[PDB]
RNA sequence: AGGGAUGUUUAGCCGGGAAGUUAGCGU
RNA sequence: GCGAGAAGGGAAGUGUGUUUCAAAG
RNA sequence: UUUUUUUUUUUUUU
């Protein structure tokens, strides 16, 4: 009973009690502040030796861990709001957010986003609300991060996050629709990316968009399908044009991260052989007809045949995307090729 | 005066249309003065 | 409806006086009174476009 | 019957008065300067009687309750309510008066008087606040607002907008206007 | 290594108003 | 913002009233 | 001295 008892007794009283408080004058009520300053025996003395109306009503929320006192809090809050009481800070914003969440309630942990802007100075901690995003998530439910991606977004008093934009795309490309239709609203926030100050993804983000677009529908067309496309030309053009982004990205990346027959490969330094992968990709054609109707590799794949790169013997790269192949799109892309050739 | 005539202007032409814009304010609205 | 089948023309309507207003029964002290009003303006040119 | 009165948020627990006013039995017509103003076709008294006390079960608290201000229908909502949702506290914006929905315009016991041209038989120039320095008090309906007023011409457009002013400088930075009822701004 | 870090209570006089109070002769 | 006892007989005997004069906040 | 402010002001030492 140590955890049903003493837990649902202490918080009942608490509250309870606190109400009838308010009913006596001013005069007997608990102050706002803390204590006075040093400019109203030692400068130790004072300051901090007084409970104040709002600390008392933060105390007392430690106490709820279950759904049933969530509601009982609530009631606390009010109180201090009708009698003007409470002062809306950083501290205030956080600890609230969190209240729902440690009681097992995502569902109104969602609602304080669209409503903390209308009675609240500060806005929650940006640590908090990431955290959400992994919840509904882990519950098998990646449709419910569309609308609050957006919320965040459209508000301005919340400082805009390259971060931010990785986890929404990764919640996209796995939900339970058809291949064509998963695809087709992630390309929509990468666009959204794009536009509003030319915000600039982390390296690791145009590799994910990638593997699957080419993967899907461009060699799903020409292994089975076309037995003896609708978007062709669409599939090949942001192909290569994903790759672009990219390029211009990581080199303004890295001035703000950290302040930093025909080949290019004599006198180019040592760059990192890790993009190479995409780029060495043979363009066969826009249509079936993969010798009739485009006219326009081995050297570029020469700097890694075995699956090993210039990584012991050559440059260091930081923060750096997947290091690893493409299983589903090399493995089984050249043996067929072979094999039944 | 040496290196003091350069600084105002430089503040000058930074600053914008607007005087001042507080968008927040913390204590209550008023105005000090002085009487050297 | 009920007033305006009543009079006959517009020239029986500025022309009509107080006591002959009030024989019909479909008129209110309220609307005797702001029927007045309107002809003054009207035939003094005072309403035009207020 | 007339409401029960209420004290408003942010206010301590007054003692309620056995009589409305000293003459409650001798006089009957007498009538006290500060009446609440609930009937149909009038406004409250701004911080007299227009935020009373809230209160719902333990069931009915959450979140949303707290905001049910900043979702006031546009014949309600004040600027101080109006300029909490907005960019930057809706600073360095512009916001005017539309007189065109008022309760007693439309609705209320004296609804039909008799203005000095008669009845209404059928581009303008509002007046545009712009907000410099914002300072809340209570929250979300109160606050000390500073901002300078001038003159603007309205557009062709179908809605009320602000083409091409304001011109004139009229006075310096100084106190609202008005707190019955605000519009957005071109910002 | 940024999903980091940093932020936290401002002071005095005078005038008017509401609730509680309505005990004082020590000047 | 301004006006509102416009429905008052309850008090008083040397009082309530009347008369003669005076009054540049 | 304590809640309320759409009636104010003041704060320095060669």
């Amino acid at each position: 009973q140590a955890r049903e008892e003493q837990r649902r007794q202490a918080l009942k009283s608490f509250i309870s009690r606190l109400d009838d408080l308010f009913n006596l004058p001013h005069q007997q009520w608990l102050p706002l502040h803390s204590g006075a300053p040093l400019g109203a025996l030692s400068p130790t003395n004072g300051r901090d030796d007084a409970l104040s109306a709002q600390e008392a009503f933060l105390a007392a929320c430690r106490l709820a861990s279950t759904r049933g006192d969530f509601q009982w809090c609530l009631q606390g809050l009010n109180l201090l709001v009708n009698f003007g009481r409470l002062r809306p800070d950083w501290e205030l914003s956080d600890r609230l957010m969190a209240l729902s969440l440690h009681c097992r309630r995502p569902e109104q942990a969602e609602q304080l986003l669209s409503a903390f802007p209308h009675f609240l100075a500060c806005p929650p901690s940006p640590v908090l609300l990431f955290t959400l995003i992994d919840e509904a998530l882990a519950a098998g439910r990646p449709q419910d991060v569309r609308r609050i991606f957006a919320t965040m977004r459209e508000q301005w008093q919340l400082a805009l996050r390259p971060a931010f934009y990785v986890a929404a795309i990764r919640a996209m490309l796995l939900l339970p629709t058809s291949a064509d239709q998963s695809l087709k609203e992630a390309q929509l926030v990468a666009e959204d990316a794009a536009a509003l100050g030319v915000p600039l993804p982390p390296v690791a983000h145009q590799l994910l968009v990638e593997r699957a677009l080419t993967l899907f529908e461009e060699r799903l067309r020409q292994a089975d399908l076309p037995g003896d496309c609708y978007t062709t030309e669409e599939l090949l053009n942001l192909a290569q044009e994903s790759h672009n982004r990219l390029l211009v990205d990581q080199a303004r990346d890295a001035v703000r991260r950290h302040i930093s027959v025909s080949e290019l490969f004599l006198w180019n330094r040592a760059p990192n052989a890790h993009l190479l992968a995409q780029a060495a990709w043979l363009q066969w054609a826009a249509e079936r007809f993969a010798e009739r109707h485009n006219a326009d590799w081995i050297q570029l794949l020469q700097q890694s045949c075995s699956a090993s790169l210039q990584e012991l013997a050559g440059g260091i790269d930081r923060g750096s995307s997947l290091h690893r192949g493409l299983p589903p799109a090399l493995l089984a892309a050249l043996i067929r090729s072979s094999d039944a050739s | 005066a040496e290196r003091q005539p350069p600084r105002p202007t430089a503040a000058a032409m930074a600053q914008e249309i607007l005087k001042r814009v507080a968008s927040m304010k913390l204590p209550v609205e008023k105005d000090g003065k002085t009487h050297w | 409806e009920d007033i305006a089948a009543a009079f006959s023309s517009w020239t029986d309507l500025a022309n009509a006086t107080i006591d002959v207003l009030q024989s019909v029964e479909g008129m209110t002290n309220q609307q005797r009174r702001l029927i007045v009003k309107h002809v003054r303006l009207y035939n003094h040119g005072l309403w035009p476009e207020n | 019957v007339p409401p029960p009165l209420k004290s408003g948020i942010g206010e301590p627990k007054k003692t309620g008065y056995k009589f409305p006013h000293v003459f409650f039995p001798y006089k009957s017509r007498y009538r006290s300067p500060h009446r609440q103003r609930w009937w149909p076709g009038s406004a409250p008294r701004f911080l007299l009687h227009s935020h009373p006390k809230r209160w719902a079960p333990r069931r009915d608290l959450s979140f949303a309750f707290f905001a049910f201000h900043g979702l006031k229908p546009f014949a309600e909502k004040n600027l101080y309510e109006l300029m909490h949702s907005l960019p930057l506290r809706g600073a360095s914006s512009y916001f005017w008066r539309e007189a065109d929905s008022d309760p007693w315009k439309h609705l209320g016991r004296k609804a039909n008087r008799l203005q000095a041209r008669g009845v209404r038989t059928q581009g303008r120039k509002q007046l545009v606040f712009s907000p410099r320095e914002i300072y809340y008090k209570r929250r979300p309906f109160h606050a000390l607002v500073f901002g300078r007023l001038s003159v603007g011409q309205l557009g062709a457009s179908p809605p009320e907008a602000v083409p091409p002013e304001p011109e004139r400088a009229e006075k310096p930075p100084d106190c609202e206007s008005k707190e019955q009822r605000k519009c957005a701004g071109v910002s």
